[PDB]
DNA sequence: AAGCTCAAGTACTTAAGCCTGGTCA
DNA sequence: AAGTACTTGAGCTT
RNA sequence: GACCAGGC
């Protein structure tokens, strides 16, 4: 779950190759499905994503 | 309006203004037996139609002079067959709970609701599905395990 | 309806029909008026005097509510003259 | 606007009781007022005596905490005053008739 | 000694009762034995208006 | 609890370089920012481990069964 | 991201067909001790609703 | 009944009674020495330097509409100064009624807001 | 999610239409001249009397949610989908809401837009006794914000008195989720029991 | 936008504070539970313990020594009575011998799974014949259950430094009970507003019997001993005010005028002059007045004096609160209104109850008509929170009334066996205190 | 149909509440049954199949 | 009873409950709010309720809503009319915050209610009893920090911000406009964009969280003891996340996660894992 | 005097399906 | 608490 | 079997 209140089970384990691949060679670590935000209506969660980045970096 | 009453000279205190506003409120000027109101709704859907709150059908009779005598539909099961029979009944019946779900923009297909408005009416009287209409079934166990 | 059988429902109506001739301002004439009226509408305020007690009834202006609750001074004395006392 | 104040009594003079509207009292009856130098705070006890009532008044030891009392003499042909110090005493009025009317301990 | 149909003996405290329950021509206490003439007063009238709370109306449900 | 010895996203060995960004903190008294991108970690991926990271491994130690008082 | 409990490894289970209840000689109430899952009112109409019976019975 | 520690007021000082005279009865904050003073209005007094306020609570001690309305009685020294009289001017023993009952209390004042240095963009 | 540099202009002159709303619905329902200003007293009379009785409040609320609900579509449909930044298909979120997948437009406009009037039993929001509907409120205001109504929107952030109020709307919607079910749950159990 | 802190951290994890914890917020979020059990023992007055254990008084008893003079004489007096209660932090002897004790710490009673409690006790005092002869003594009463981190546990004042030494959490913040191993606590109820006379509508009122409409007044008083009592009246539509009050698990009803003239000596035109003032004008308020007064007269045709209705209530009112057949029924009509009326005002309170109970009155006719609108109870406004401790004590309180209660059960049932009985023996006490069954802790 | 034991305690539910009370014996055991051969788990989604 | 009441504003935390059966019931005290457990002293203040002129009790009858009612703690200390109880109840209240008074502590609650049309029935009351509720503000005419009482709330006009407070209106402000939420509303990043119910199902989700349970893991004897093997401070924090020192105890694991539709498996409510973050530590636990 | 509809008043029952555990008498 | 169905009493009519 | 939890 994330601190958004967003519930969730893991699916698959899905294998390192078959992530989809950043410019930079990161594969992410966990892929969400966007139709699920515009029903529960968290933007927090879209805004939280740009502030984890730019904090990181 | 003023007038004078006069009680016996020994008597209690006994509050009056009470009394008074006690009986002015039961004080039936008018009434037509179960008439409660008026109101002129919309010009729906291009039907044109008053309703009254209460029911009396034998005093909305007479009016028809202006109102048409044919086209008068009730909200109530009961008094609809204490007048017009089961028939009207268990027509009534299909149009009060089409309504419930055509606010919802739901839709019951009406082989349904025809079929539960046919099984109250079996006994010639409108019956619920409760305790008290399944009273008169012919086997136990299944009256045996509902109540 | 299903659960119940009650013969008295919460809130009964019923629904009336009305011929094409009749205008929409003869829509407020005929039934305004048929409705349960209480003497408690006319009255607008009591005053009691005390051994007896005397009873005073100031009305509104009859010319208001003969057009209105649709009432004239002749039945208004009947009621309050049998019924009330 | 403006009033002299000629004299200010600072010794039992007058005293002022409240018993209640209209209160009066025969033309005889008299009342003996009694006092106690409690602090720095003066406390007062009123008890008045007629043929058939009994008078009694006390000082509320609370209000004389924080409100002092002072009666005036007012000269309106004058700009002139005078003050004299009294206490106000709650105060109640007893019938001797009734006062001393009892029932048994229990009615058993 | 009256107020609003109460009617109080000015020595004791207590209710007097109908003044015309009582036979002789003094109303006297149970407790200070106090004496009244009978008649100082006719009944007073008790004037009486009560709220607005109660009743429906055109004019109230309009002002 | 104790450093992680490989970032999960990137693979890198991130795992001997906390000591080291504790002493850069601590003796130049850097910022945050220059110190882990002097060790050599680039990507927003390995970075995060090193920077937010808790050691509660030193609150265990605390409590010691084997030793006296 | 937060993980939780609910782990599936504390939620699920198979048959009954260890212990049996004594008055009535049905799977007992379960999982810790082994037994069974319930048939019920509403369940008990899907079966019929469909006409289906001998998997009613 | 005496109680614990009260003696008998003896010697009860005199009371000088009666466009006629009236008689008020005023309150006084208990800390004030009311033995020097010179002013009184007929609003705002200050007495001693402080600053208080003199309100007509008349009303509330007796009824200005309606004649007998009092809670109060006055008792004045009686023909031995010894004990105490109910005060009476009517020449019919009917109570005297105080003319006026006045309260001096102390009053309060306010700071305004600096909304500078408080609402801030 | 997105508005234009210039869409945001018109969404903030369609809303600055509605700062002097509320008053307008207190004139119509005290019966008033329409220019009685906002503190005149016997205004704060009327709008005083008329707030003992349940009914009364129940008629007025429904007169405010005439207006404060046509300045939402007064806004909306001036704004959205030409005052997006990214048009449709470039757009996910109304692909989202235009192909029905997921979401619908009303989803879509509370992001995007405002969030419009709360609804708490069709009234605004629950008055306390001291006419005051929150402590922040000056007694007896006739602002359309004193009813519940939120300017602010879920992207850009709303203002704590709207998060307040949005909390009760909040809850009402879970509490009635749990009296439905159970209600239905019992009726169906009484037809199947006879027609089974 | 705030930092990591990643230095300071390892610095507070390596060498923990050895002065004060460093984080005051996470210490004083949980005030409410530790403040409650603290005001126990604590306070300039002795705390709830103290108090309210006075609060009992005396638990009185006859032997029935006829003394030889039909004789009016019930014999030497036995009166029971406690005084103190004191609680002991957490000890612990190593098995018999009483040899000198050691401290138990809390993770010694986690592991062990059992209670971690201090010992509780009494200072009891047995007297005869009203003092001329008495008998100091101490008891136990068993182990009693401890909060962490208050005063009766030895974690208090401890740094942090020390907190880990004897093994515990660094920053840990206590305020719970362990029972057999459980961490219990106690979690905090919203009663209604103590010391303030709500406005009610409740529809309950009406199905109380034929007369009774919807208004009401109820009040809820609490003791300096924080134990409470709840004060109803009801308006009956004839104009009857009842006063009600609950009981033992009972509901009584009594007429409103009587306590009145039961508190004070008085006479109707000042209870006329306290509910109506200056308002005499009004019509609605002299009838129902009048009413009122009526109704006291006629129906008990004779009460002249505050003691003959003093003794009337002590018939009545003799039996439920096992009063003892010596107190005349004038004094028990007066343990009424200290145990029962407005009780928060106190046993010298009877001049102040007398305006209080006024005051309500005159608000409840406001009420009727309906001036003043009906408080809300569903509201915050009226409410409190009633803490952990604070029902802690009230609970021990009442089990040292049953104690007390259980001993004089204990010496009737001595007598009608017929047994040899002396009062002056006090190894008799000794002999009787053992029979009964003294633990208050488990 | 019996008098109090002791007011309270609660009473030996009789044979008469062996099947009368909400679940009593008939809706319990009869209209239901915990049955053999059946498993309970979460799910989670496959395109797939 | 289940509603969300305005009078509770600051005192009950609107977010933060459980939902379920006991939705509603269950509250959560803003993190601000004190409850007092001592008895303060009430012996002078009838002196200083005398020398503002309030006339005593004992004597001088009278009654009616028609003029004020001053009380302390249910005893009637006397009776003055109702703009006098304004003066009064202003006054007291300033004398109670400068602190140049003694024997009138800050905790006492100054309660007035005007006397108004049908309203609640009018008085001046003073509470100095046990446990009571109390939260912080700040008090105009100076600036200083001054206790608010649930009673004397709901009379007084509270400004959020310095920013929007009128002239003439506002007697107070909060020191802060988080004051009115609760721990683990402010432990939410961006709390207000996301919608309420998200906001209540967050709070619950993290109470269930499989976190640090304690350091003394070794010693303590509970039954079932859930612990995760690493956690992290989050990158985006609260402040207060600091002051009540939740690093004492990570909750859960940053993570590098992209919103796209690629796999097929992860619609609705399902996620999907990376299979070398896993076997390379991430998500353990015992 | 007597019958029988009249009326208010006195007893009696149900209130969604699951699964998990948790301590305890 | 909401609600129904069942049941006892005194007025009123032959 | 009775009380608090918890899940849809
Ligand atoms: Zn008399
Ligand atoms: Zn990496």
């Amino acid at each position: 779950s994330s601190r958004h209140g967003q519930k969730g089970v893991c699916s698959r384990k899905w294998p390192t190759i078959d992530m989809p691949f950043s410019e930079t060679g990161i594969q992410p670590d966990i892929i969400i499905n966007p139709h699920a935000f515009p029903s529960r209506m968290t933007i927090g969660m879209f805004v939280e994503s740009l502030a984890g980045k730019a904090g990181a970096l | 309006c003023e007038f004078k009453l006069e009680l016996a000279a020994d008597t209690e205190k006994l509050l009056m203004v009470n009394i008074v506003e006690e009986i002015c409120r039961k004080s039936i000027i008018r009434q037509i037996p179960h008439i409660d109101r008026c109101v002129h709704p919309e010009p729906e859907n291009g039907k044109r139609v008053l309703v009254t709150e209460g029911v009396n059908f034998q005093a909305m009779w007479d009016q028809e002079a202006f109102i048409d005598v044919d086209g008068i539909t009730s909200n109530d099961v009961a008094a609809v067959l204490k007048t017009y029979g089961v028939e009207a009944a268990r027509n009534t019946i299909v149009n009060e709970i089409n309504n419930v779900f055509s606010r919802y923009a739901i839709s019951v297909s009406f082989r349904h609701l025809d079929l539960i408005a046919d099984m109250m009416t079996r006994q010639g009287t409108y019956l619920a599905f409760n305790r008290q209409g399944m009273e008169t079934s012919t086997s136990s166990f299944m009256k045996m395990s509902y109540e | 309806i299903v659960m119940t059988a009650s013969a008295a429902i919460k809130t009964p109506q019923m629904t009336l029909p009305i011929w094409n001739d009749v205008s929409d301002e003869q829509a407020d004439t005929f039934c305004k008026s048929i409705s349960k009226v209480l003497l408690s509408e006319v009255i607008d305020k009591v005053i009691v005097t005390e051994r007896s007690y005397v009873i005073h009834m100031r009305f509104f202006d009859n010319n208001e509510y003969s057009e209105e609750y649709d009432v004239s001074k002749e039945e208004l004395q009947n009621v309050i003259s049998n019924q009330f006392i | 606007s403006e009033i002299e104040i000629e004299s200010v009594q600072d010794q039992p003079s007058v005293a002022v009781g409240s018993f209640f509207k209209g209160f009066r009292a025969p033309s005889d009856t008299t009342f003996d007022l009694y006092k106690k130098k409690k602090s720095e705070k003066d406390e007062f006890v009123l008890h008045g005596e007629n043929e058939r009532l009994e008078y009694e008044g006390y000082t509320d030891s609370s209000s004389q905490a924080s409100n002092q009392y002072v009666v005036g003499l007012f000269n309106p042909e004058k700009k002139s005053i005078q003050l004299y110090k009294a206490p106000v005493l709650v105060s109640k009025v007893v019938s001797k008739s009734s006062k001393n009317l009892r029932g048994p301990k229990i009615k058993s | 000694s009256v107020v609003g149909s109460l009617i109080f003996c000015l020595d004791c405290g207590d209710l007097l009762e109908n003044p015309n329950a009582v036979l002789g021509s003094n109303v006297e206490c149970s407790q200070c034995k106090a004496i009244y003439p009978k008649s100082q007063f006719s009944n007073l009238k008790v004037v009486t208006t009560t709220a607005d709370d109660a009743f429906p109306s055109s004019l109230r449900a309009k002002k | 609890m104790i450093v992680p010895v490989r970032c999960f996203s990137c693979g890198k060995v991130v795992g001997d370089k906390w000591e080291s960004y504790l002493n850069l903190l601590q003796e130049d008294e850097l910022d945050e920012g220059t110190a882990l991108s002097r060790l050599g970690l680039k990507r927003y991926c390995c970075r995060r481990m090193i920077l937010t990271h808790v050691d509660l491994i030193e609150k265990f130690l605390r409590y010691n069964p084997l030793e006296k008082r | 991201y937060q993980r939780l409990r609910h782990m599936v490894n504390d939620k699920f289970q198979v048959r009954s067909t260890g212990p049996v209840n004594s008055l009535t000689m049905q799977p007992v109430k379960g999982r810790k001790r082994h037994g069974g899952i319930r048939v019920g009112e509403m369940e008990r109409d899907a079966l019929i609703g469909h006409g289906t019976s001998f998997l009613l019975q | 009944s005496i109680p614990d520690g009260f003696k008998k007021c003896k010697h009860l000082k005199n009371f000088p009674l009666n466009k006629q005279q009236q008689v008020w009865l005023i309150k006084f904050p208990s800390n004030v020495d009311i033995s020097k003073l010179k002013s009184l209005p007929v609003t705002t007094m200050t007495i001693d330097k402080h600053d208080y306020k003199i309100m007509d609570d008349t009303d509330i001690e007796s009824s200005l509409t309606q004649d007998n309305l009092s809670n109060m009685t006055l008792l004045v020294p009686s023909e031995s100064k010894e004990s105490l009289k109910i005060a009476s001017t009517a020449k019919d023993n009917a109570p005297l009624q105080f003319d006026k009952v006045f309260s001096v209390s102390e009053t309060a004042k306010i700071p305004a807001i600096d909304y500078s240095k408080v609402r801030v963009p | 999610l997105r508005l234009t540099a210039e869409g945001n202009k018109w969404r903030t002159d369609i809303l600055k239409t509605s700062v002097d709303t509320g008053r307008e619905a207190a004139a119509e329902v005290t019966n008033l001249d329409k220019d009685t200003p906002a503190d005149d007293p016997e205004l704060l009379k009327r709008l005083q009397e008329i707030l003992r009785d349940n009914n009364k409040s129940g008629i007025l609320d429904a007169v405010t949610s005439s207006k404060v609900n046509a300045i939402t579509s007064q806004v909306v449909s001036k704004c959205v989908p030409d005052g997006t930044m990214k048009k449709f298909p470039c757009n996910s979120m109304q692909a989202m809401a235009l192909s029905g997948a997921k979401g619908s437009n009303v989803n879509v406009s509370q992001i995007m837009c405002l969030l419009g009037q709360q609804a708490l039993e069709g009234r605004r929001v629950p008055v306390m006794v001291s006419g005051k509907t929150l402590p922040s409120f000056k007694p007896y205001e006739t602002d359309a914000m004193a009813g519940g109504y939120v300017k602010g929107r879920f992207y850009s952030g709303i203002k704590p008195q709207e998060y307040y109020f949005h909390c009760m709307a909040g809850r009402e919607g879970l509490i009635d989720t749990a009296v439905k079910t159970s209600r239905s749950g019992y009726l169906q159990r009484c037809l199947t029991k006879q027609l089974e | 936008t705030a930092d990591f802190r990643t230095l300071e951290r390892e610095s507070r994890f390596i060498n923990p504070p050895k002065d004060k914890s460093a984080f005051p917020l996470l210490q004083e979020a949980v005030q409410p539970h530790i403040g409650s059990f603290n005001a126990l023992t604590e306070g300039p007055d002795g705390g709830l313990l103290n108090l309210g254990v006075k609060d009992i008084g005396e638990k009185v008893i006859f032997d029935g020594k006829p003394l030889n003079s039909n004789s009016g004489y019930l014999g030497n007096k036995l009166s029971v009575s406690v005084e103190q209660v004191s609680i002991a932090k957490p000890m612990s002897n190593d098995g018999v011998s009483s040899a000198v004790e050691r401290k138990v710490y809390p993770s010694e009673s986690r592991q062990r799974l059992t209670s971690y409690r201090g010992k509780l006790l009494l200072k009891l005092k047995w007297s005869v014949n009203n003092g001329e002869e008495n008998l100091f003594e101490v008891r136990d009463c068993g182990g009693l259950p401890v909060m962490l981190q208050s005063n009766r546990c030895h974690l208090n004042k401890m740094s942090p430094y020390e907190l880990v030494q004897h093994k515990e959490e660094s920053d840990e913040i206590g305020g719970y009970f362990i029972v057999n191993g459980i961490e219990k606590l106690i979690r905090m109820l919203i009663v209604q507003r103590r010391n303030h006379p709500m406005a009610i509508i409740r529809p309950s009122f009406a199905n109380r019997g034929a007369s009774y409409s919807h208004y009401g007044i109820q009040i809820r008083s609490v003791r300096p001993d924080q134990t409470s009592q709840t004060n109803v009246l009801h308006y009956l539509n004839d104009g009857q005010v009842t006063f009600r009050f609950s009981w033992r698990k009972n509901e009584y009803l009594v007429p409103v005028v009587m306590i009145l003239k039961a508190l004070c000596h008085t006479s109707d035109r000042e209870i006329f002059d306290g509910i109506i003032g200056n308002d005499v004008k009004d019509s609605f308020l002299t009838d129902r007045l009048e009413l009122l007064l009526r109704g006291f007269k006629k129906r008990y045709p004779h009460l002249q004096n505050r003691t003959q209705v003093l003794q009337y209530l002590g018939d009545k009112f003799r039996v439920v609160f096992q009063a003892s057949p010596d107190q005349s029924d004038l004094e028990v009509g007066q343990e009424v209104l200290d145990r029962i009326v407005l009780v928060h005002l106190g046993k010298d309170g009877s001049q102040d109850k007398f305006r209080m109970l006024l005051f309500m009155i005159r608000k409840l006719y406001s009420l009727v008509a309906g001036e003043c609108s009906p408080d809300n109870p569903d509201a915050t406004q009226h409410q409190e929170v009633l803490l952990g401790g604070f029902l802690y004590g009230m609970i021990l309180k009442e089990k040292i009334d049953e104690y007390l209660q259980n001993i004089i059960a204990q010496v009737r049932m001595d007598i009608n066996r017929g047994m040899a009985i002396n009062f002056k023996d006090k190894r008799y006490m000794s002999r009787v205190l053992m029979r009964v069954n003294e633990n208050i802790g488990s | 149909k019996a008098q109090g034991r002791t007011s309270g305690k609660v009473p030996i539910p009789g044979v008469k509440q062996a099947l009368e009370k909400k679940e009593g014996l008939f809706r319990k055991h009869m209209m239901g049954k915990r049955v053999n051969y059946a498993a309970r788990s979460v799910i989670s989604p496959d395109p797939n199949i | 009873v289940r509603k969300l009441l305005p009078e509770s504003w600051g005192f009950l935390c609107p977010v933060h409950t459980p939902d379920g059966s006991p939705c509603g019931l269950l509250n959560h005290f803003a993190h601000k709010c004190r409850i007092s457990t001592q008895q303060s002293d009430v012996s002078r203040i009838p002196s200083i309720l005398y020398s503002l002129g309030v006339a005593p009790a004992s004597h001088t009858f009278a009654a009616g809503p028609s003029l004020c009612c001053v009380q302390i703690d249910g005893k009637i200390i006397g009776w003055v009319s109702h703009e006098q109880g304004k003066i009064i109840a202003d006054t007291l209240r300033y004398w109670k915050v400068e602190g140049k008074t003694p024997g009138l502590p800050i905790d006492l609650e100054i309660g007035y209610v005007p006397p108004s049309t049908r309203g609640q029935y009018p008085g001046l009351y003073l509470f100095g009893g046990h446990s009571r509720m109390l939260r912080p503000v700040r008090y105009l005419p100076l600036d200083k920090e001054d206790i608010v009482g649930p009673f004397e709330q709901v009379y007084m006009n509270i400004a959020v911000t310095p920013q929007e407070i009128q002239n003439n209106v506002h007697t107070h402000v909060e020191f802060t406009p988080t004051n009115i939420l609760s721990i683990l509303a402010n432990l939410t990043p961006f709390s207000d964009f996301n919608q309420s119910p998200r906001n209540m199902y967050q709070c619950q989700m993290g109470k269930q969280t499989m976190g640090t349970p304690g350091v003394a893991l070794c010693h303590r004897s509970d039954n079932k003891l859930y612990r995760l093997q690493t956690g992290q401070t989050p990158i985006v924090k609260a402040n207060l996340y600091d002051d009540y020192g939740m690093d004492n105890f990570p909750n859960g694991f940053n993570a590098v996660v992209a919103v796209i539709s690629y796999t097929g498996y992860d619609m609705d409510d399902a996620m999907i894992i990376n299979k070398s973050a896993d076997e390379r530590g991430f998500g353990y636990g015992t």
